[PDB]
């Protein structure tokens, strides 16, 4: 019946291993394709699926897999795929980010202002827009993107003895300022009219002290709140847009200046 | 002599086959579409993986029941009895998968793999190779999967946002929402039977 | 799936959310108002006099517009159940 | 009796393993079939039930997961007792000395495995599915096919963990909320009320003798 | 289970709830509002005066009216599970 | 001794590779037997007594789950070398050398456990689930069989490590609400009580020596 | 296990408690009384002033009263772990 | 030797090829295994004392728990390298390439251990398990069993471990006190105390070099 | 004949197919060789000083811990690239083609870490870990052994890490007392200073691009 | 590890406590004493007039007396850390 000889069983093991682990060290870290509600099989053999395509025309540097040699060309593909995954998790950092960051000034977590023990964060209004990101980041395809990526970075370094350029690290690693600027860029209006309306609450404490940010502003500040970030959705697309394509931008950069000073 | 202990190394590679049989079902959208409503319940691991996956088994043999018979009539009865090749059978057991894969496979996905596979223009559909559909197939199913669960995610994260608004309002700052919301969440995915819609919606969905 | 459908998703969504949260929300500030107004009236003036009275409001209002709210939110959850396999791409 | 595998060697360092599709589908499923056995049994409905509890007493991981695991074994077996000796008196004993075949045992297995999950399966899953599939009228319980019947006892066993689980939490609900208020009407704003509500939810759960109602709740709701 | 099961069940939780919470809360209220009083009448500014009032009228309350409101909750939860078998169908 | 995979020579230098419904059974139950021996050896109300204590402490994870867990190993296998050794001399003395089969030593070294179950049990939980189980006259303790005595068994330790869990969160109780108590009559009500309340409930469980006197209870209030 | 051993060790905790808590409060309590009467005989009045002299206060009853507590608590909570054992069932 | 895969042969020439019994053990053991083994050595205290540390900071995971592992685990190492090489050179030298079997190769690689927790252990809590046990004179350090020194010596170490995290708590608590004092003095009254009092508590912390002289008082203290 | 595995016969042709000690070690502590890598590198640093950027910016859990261990896990791939670079030219250029021996490798491979890490210690640290451990002159590199070496590096740099960490605090303390100063001068008591001063300290920390700063800090102070 | 250890090592942080904030808390009361008194002439009802010269006078009082109690924290904390292996017994 079914027939299954030794050389098959081991070839197919040595051949595919090392496009098999940069693919799952991109999956493990990765915008969508790293979630605990994927389970691992699933990240597994989605990493095997893209192996399937990544192994043919592509240079065989078969060593044994149980030497020294096995773990140095290990690093090298878990430095790439970390860093293309990592790398591109700033956008979403971003966005949560600024949510957060509206959130605060909501309101929400004021258990976090007062004492850093206990998990009463629950940045709910951070985890909506972080959604929101993530399902433009699908309608923009932007984990085909990022799999083309991977399969350039196939291309243009292979597996082999060659040390990674570390410039490029150093230069993505500064790049994580993008962050906090892209977080007060998308949170701007929010926050500034938040500041307004906290002055003006202050202004009214002024003739009367017995009004309180407790009896009066935060009901009052998370109505407008949830007002506003309802009224700034529409600002989200264009942003996102912006937001992906200079961190792809970034990446492609990145990628083409790692392999000349191997 | 070390060829019985190779034997044995090979069963234990071959127990991570199914896998991939995994893939070729329902199974990848199904499992992260469950696992991104228990992280909708704010109780992560509150049913514990293997019920999850059993539950998303049970729901793909549902699905995957008429494609189950095509290749039992079409590749395992033949075969069984020793009746037919196995190189041949594999291809026989592949037809009814093709036609299941290229209905639910975005062109987006296609195109990609097409172009990063430095394959020439294709004729036909049936000219499509498996390992360039399957892995398409993987992506459309997670992209898919995420939005059904998003879809699916936004009322509990309303009512997440709700209940800490209000709570917060009433000066309760120390009061943990996550406490107070799973037990509303529970009680409105009981009161509009959210289970029996999520099954038929993924089941419906799956089929068109 | 266009990115339009996405974003009208999230305005419906927090539209949903403020209907939901506005009368809890508005009550309590009403109910803190009247509080703060009627202690300054007075010369009496302590933190925790108003979150009593708000809790009792917010409570009442709850038990008065609660099937109200209910029903916007399984209506709600029905119609994105039902829409669900329409925006599959 | 079980199908296996054959192996012999080809020139110098060689090994070739021939195998059947019947051998190759019992490989696959070893990893699966610990889940499905306990998916056919009332595992998920205890263990949900059980771990909504958990999350209720406001202490989520104080009993650790692989206690309420075991726990949920062992209430699982009491009541599944008679379905598994059964099982073992219809099935195991007559195919552990290889008396009768296993295409057929594995059916005797299941005619015990499939009254249970009509016993407990509601009408409207059984109805929605059938729906779903365009399946014939299934007026007998034999025309149910078992394609039908698992998702739909599972659709059910997981909408009664849910309404049990949303029961359990009420109480504790209430006590977090009265302790809440009466902390913010005392001032302390401070104050965690997790830390005087735990206490007080093991004090309720002690005194109204909590684990035997709950234990018996969920043993009696699988007999009706 | 009906949305009106679940109404009914609710409000009586929400009765229960009230019933453990009303004496507290409305002693702590009247023992606020006389302190308040007291700080009107008399030109005292003293901020957290009232704290420790407040603290004894809940704890005279707490053991004055302990085992009935005990009781109580002890015989909604025993009721709720005994139930429990048979709101589920 | 443990079943596994068979081989018998066939052809010319050809292995055969078989196994039993044993061998099926036992690789599935390897990943549910360590939770079953965890719930069979009073892991549980140990565990929860220590997971109740660290909530109580106010401080989450500052003993880190591993070295709880490692504690409550510790203290059970101090609690059970008798059992432990009653075991060894009746259950794997005789089966390490093959001088008496799986069958009978499971069951064999599984008479211990009975015996403390059942002293552990109460007779409440034992009358309850004897009455679920719908039983005729059952009057030796010999009568009570495994799939009644698990359940109820299961009950007593949770009922009993919860009451010791909620006697032992009554003085972090009583130290929590006396600091802030001084904290808002002080007016600094801004300030998080639990941080002056933590090295407070640290000194008093360094003064009282109450890692001995909770052992020592665990141990006593355990034989009974 | 009855609920009327559970009150009796309620009522046990919340004297202890009381009498562990009642030289704290009652002294300053009494300090910030004492402050805001000469505020107002003095017709000046900052909030803030009165803080210093109950810290003063509540460290002077910590030296004084702080031994006898530490034998209430350490005294009570011995008890509780040697009748553990016996309170178990 | 160790435990692994038997292989022995049946009848007319099978081979059967399973797993060891001891193997199962050792595979159960592995879940829990690293924290047993851990906690006998210096783990517990250090980790406990670093976690108490780091609630005292006020800033709940500001060095995260894999630091704090790495740090714990680092400090182990330096303390216990005469403890590890005697272990060595008595147990992994004559056993890894087997000139002894591992019977008694676990029993000389327990002796240095043995007499070390008899170090580090109490007379008190010794004295109480061993009342507990009901057990002998236990005069001789031969006397002791392991049974009895295990918990005995845990709960030494919890108990040295919260001592040393309540001395380390007080400067940080008068640090808190003065500034919420102070902020209280000023009318700022709704600042919050930790945001003020975090850069202060670290520029002590730094300023008195308080990192060299917790790793030395605990190398001194834990030595004794 | 694997490399983890060792095989003896016994008895009648029955070969013990067993673990290696060696690999019995690395399957018990695989989860911990990520931590010793992490704390022999540049790690230990940049996560408290991204840690103490977190809460000096009031802001705690505002970038998610996955995303700021990556970043932190560039920054020590780029300041360790000449170590690396050093154990590539110095261990494995001269080994690949076996050109030279194991035993000297291991050392060829630990000097230029030795020498990183040396460099980074404290004079005060390495006194004090050898007279703890009343080792002897140590006055070259070479002598130092890592047992002294290890917990005086990561006392040093939790010491740096701090330091760094409480610069990092002085601007953004400056920025809230000053926020909540204007605000209490105004008369605005009831107003929590915190929330106004948030966006400011957001703005701030960006307008400066104290990101870029920070990691040109990181990289400049380091290695000098 | 003795009670009276503990409330010695306790008596000895207090002490140190109070060494740290006797002059700010005795600038900031009395500089609060010495701007209520001027309100009085001025009658102004300005509520936190007096905030910015306690702001000032504490800070002259931290720059004035700083390396004092920093060296007294240093020899406090040194003194701890130094005798923590002798406190366990």
């Amino acid at each position: 019946m079914i027939q299954v000889t030794s050389e098959q069983w081991l070839y197919w093991l040595h051949l595919y291993f090392w496009p098999l682990l940069r693919v799952l060290a991109l999956i493990s870290t990765a915008p969508i394709l790293s979630e605990r509600a994927i389970p691992k099989r699933v990240k597994l053999g989605l990493g095997i699926m893209i192996t399937l395509v990544i192994a043919p025309s592509l240079p065989a540097n078969d060593t044994p897999l149980f030497s020294i040699a096995a773990l140095w060309l290990a690093m090298q593909q878990i430095l790439i795929g970390i860093a293309l995954g990592f790398t591109m998790q700033f956008a979403f950092a971003a966005v949560r980010t600024a949510g957060e960051f509206i959130g605060l000034q909501m309101g929400l977590s004021f258990a976090t202002f007062v004492d850093p023990g206990s998990h009463l964060n629950m940045p709910v209004l951070a985890r909506i827009m972080d959604m929101l990101a993530m399902l433009l980041f699908l309608t923009f395809n932007g984990h085909l993107w990022l799999i083309s990526l991977l399969v350039d970075t196939f291309h243009t370094l292979p597996i082999g003895s060659n040390p990674v350029n570390s410039n490029a690290f150093m230069a993505l690693a500064r790049a994580g300022g993008l962050i906090f600027l892209n977080g007060l860029m998308l949170a701007l209006p929010v926050i500034t009219l938040l500041l307004t309306l906290n002055l003006a609450l202050g202004l009214l404490n002024r003739m009367a002290p017995q009004l309180s940010i407790f009896v009066i502003g935060f009901p009052l500040t998370l109505t407008v709140g949830i007002m506003l970030m309802a009224a700034l959705m529409p600002l989200i697309a264009p942003f996102c847009e912006h937001l992906f394509s200079e961190i792809f931008n970034l990446l492609a950069d990145i990628v083409s200046e790692m392999p000349i000073n191997n | 002599w070390s060829l019985s202990v190779q034997t044995l190394v090979f069963i234990t590679s071959l127990t991570f086959l199914p896998a991939i049989l995994l893939m070729m079902t329902s199974f990848t959208r199904i499992i992260i579409v469950f696992g991104l409503l228990r992280n909708a319940l704010g109780t992560p691991s509150a049913p514990p993986n293997q019920v999850l996956l059993g539950l998303a088994l049970f729901l793909t043999f549902f699905i995957m029941s008429p494609v189950i018979d095509k290749i039992y009539v079409d590749a395992y009865q033949p075969f069984s009895e020793q009746k037919i090749s196995m190189q041949e059978a594999l291809d026989k057991g592949a037809q009814p998968l093709r036609a299941f894969m290229l209905r639910q496979t975005r062109e987006a996905d296609l195109a990609l793999f097409a172009r990063l596979a430095n394959s020439g223009p294709l004729q036909g559909p049936e000219a499509v190779p498996m390992r360039i559909l399957l892995p398409a197939y993987v992506t459309s199913e997670l992209k898919t999967a995420f939005q059904i669960g998003f879809t699916i995610f936004i009322p509990f994260l309303i009512i997440d946002l709700v209940i800490a608004s209000v709570l917060m309002a009433l000066g309760m700052m120390m009061v943990p929402p996550a406490t107070i919301a799973l037990p509303f969440k529970l009680m409105l995915f009981v009161l509009v039977d959210g289970w029996q819609l999520l099954m038929g919606s993924l089941a419906q969905s799956f089929y068109s | 799936m266009t990115p339009e459908s996405v974003m009208m998703m999230g305005t419906e969504a927090m539209k949903v959310a403020l209907a939901l949260a506005a009368p809890l929300l508005l009550v309590a500030l009403i109910t803190g108002l009247i509080i703060s107004i009627l202690q300054a009236a007075t010369q009496i003036n302590e933190m925790t006099l108003s979150f009593i009275p708000k809790i009792v409001a917010v409570f009442i209002a709850i038990i008065v517009a609660g099937p109200w709210m209910l029903n916007l939110l399984l209506d709600y959850v029905r119609t994105l159940f039902s829409n669900l396999p329409y925006i599959i791409g």
